[PDB]
């Protein structure tokens, strides 16, 4: 019953310093194992970074030595990553983790971004089908979530309601701006009686945005 | 600082066949820290295989690993939907420890044809002054298909967003979106927008297509 979970900035500027800390949860930083700190680079690259063991020493990878510092704090049960004079580069997801022999533990895993742009809350816009021309047996409604940064962006059909049937797909950067897009398909019968909404939310701007997609 | 190659990097196949994935170490490492984990997408990496050939808790019968020296492979006696993933290989017999490149598996499955959607730009981004035509291609396979954007006929490819899904853990399926976006003002300017999807599972291309002018 180990818990472990990442937390940070999410968006730091280049020649800054980044922070990450990581709660574990049922189990003591002290009682045994190597605590990891591992990222991975778009592209899915992993790189192990360091650890620090539960006696407190660590070990750190040859390439960030002199920007990176392991520690942590027994009271909370919590080990930290320091990593200053942030790139670019170092841009990627942010784990923490155990384990040995038949098993392991992982954070969900934290985004930081490493960029000089500016944060922008997203443009949301409802995409309705035709004005006549779409009466087959099911119908296709979607949203465009455009122009926003950095990345992370929840959306969701009907807070949650509907799952099925519906695909979100990646975002894209263009111009130091993210796009993204998710459709939903139901019944023709459904809609437009039933109302189907799409539910934006961008945490680094702290915005909240719900479209019902209204018939043209 | 040993370098871990893995191979192949990408790789369909058909449920019930048997794969073999590979991990080449630029030195010898001792086969009690070669690791190999499973990560699927959005999620985190789990172990899968400890020490060469130990399966872990919760895996499969089906699959196996082994290998000593300087090469090591996992193995899957019989495809299955769920073993579609990425694997990496890991070794921490020297300082540093180091990944490999990883392999991604990809789940064949019976051609399926896309089912095209497209949406003219909507009163908001209009006012904004910008215009962006969507298209959605759902629920197809091979994932290779190409699309085309047609403005009064004529082919335009520049202001092109393409993004795709993962291959779909329900039915192996893939989904596109196709975005053009054009200022308000070149909008107005032409009258028909078609998005032209040619797939495998047809000899024709699959066509959407609406016009300014019935609205």
């Amino acid at each position: 019953d180990v818990q472990l979970q990442e937390s940070g900035p999410g968006l730091v500027k280049p020649s800054q310093s980044l922070s990450l800390t990581c709660t574990v949860t049922g189990y003591s930083i002290t009682s045994g194992y190597a605590w990891n700190w591992i990222r991975q680079f778009p592209g899915n690259k992993l790189e192990w970074m360091g650890y620090i063991r539960y006696s407190g020493d660590t070990r750190y990878n040859p390439s960030l030595k002199s920007r990176i510092s392991i520690t942590r704090d027994t009271s909370k049960n919590q080990f930290f990553l320091q990593l200053n004079s942030v790139t670019t580069e170092d841009t990627a997801t942010y784990y923490c983790a155990i384990g040995y022999g038949n098993s392991d533990y992982w954070g969900q895993g934290t985004l930081v971004t490493v960029s000089a742009a500016k944060t922008t809350p997203p443009s949301v816009y409802p995409l309705a089908p035709g004005c006549g021309d779409t009466t087959g047996s099911s119908v296709t409604l979607g949203c465009l979530v455009k122009g926003y940064f950095p990345e992370s962006v929840t959306v969701t059909w009907n807070s949650g309601s509907l799952s099925s049937s519906v695909h979100a797909f990646p975002a894209l950067l263009q111009s130091g701006l993210y796009t993204m897009s998710s459709s939903v398909t139901v019944p023709s019968s459904t809609w437009p009686s039933q109302t189907v909404t799409c539910s934006v939310a961008h945490p680094a701007s702290s915005t909240t945005v719900d479209k019902k997609l209204e018939p043209k | 600082d040993i370098v871990l190659t893995q191979s192949p990097t990408i790789m369909s196949v058909s449920p019930g066949e048997k794969v073999t994935l590979t991990c080449s170490a630029s030195s010898s490492v001792s086969s009690n820290y070669v690791y190999w984990y499973q990560q699927k997408p959005g999620s985190s990496p789990k172990v899968w295989i400890y020490s060469t050939s130990n399966l872990a808790s919760g895996v499969p019968a089906r699959f196996s690993g082994s290998g000593s020296g300087t090469s090591y492979s996992l193995t899957i006696s019989s495809m299955e939907a769920e073993d579609a993933a990425s694997y990496f290989c890991l070794q921490w017999s020297s300082f540093p420890y180091t990944f490999g490149g990883g392999t991604k598996l990809e789940l064949k499955r019976a051609d399926v044809a896309p089912t095209v959607s497209i949406f003219p730009p909507s009163s908001e981004q209009l006012t904004s002054g910008g215009a962006s035509v969507v298209c959605f291609l759902n629920n197809f396979y091979p994932k290779d298909i190409n699309v085309k954007w047609k403005i009064d006929g004529s082919e335009r490819q520049n202001g092109v967003l393409n993004s795709w899904t993962d291959q779909d853990s329900k039915d192996s399926t893939y989904s596109m979106s196709s975005t053009l976006t054009l200022t308000k003002d070149e909008y107005e300017r032409h009258n028909s927008y078609t998005c032209e999807a040619t797939h495998k599972t047809s000899t024709s291309p699959i066509v959407k297509s609406f016009n300014r002018n019935e609205c």
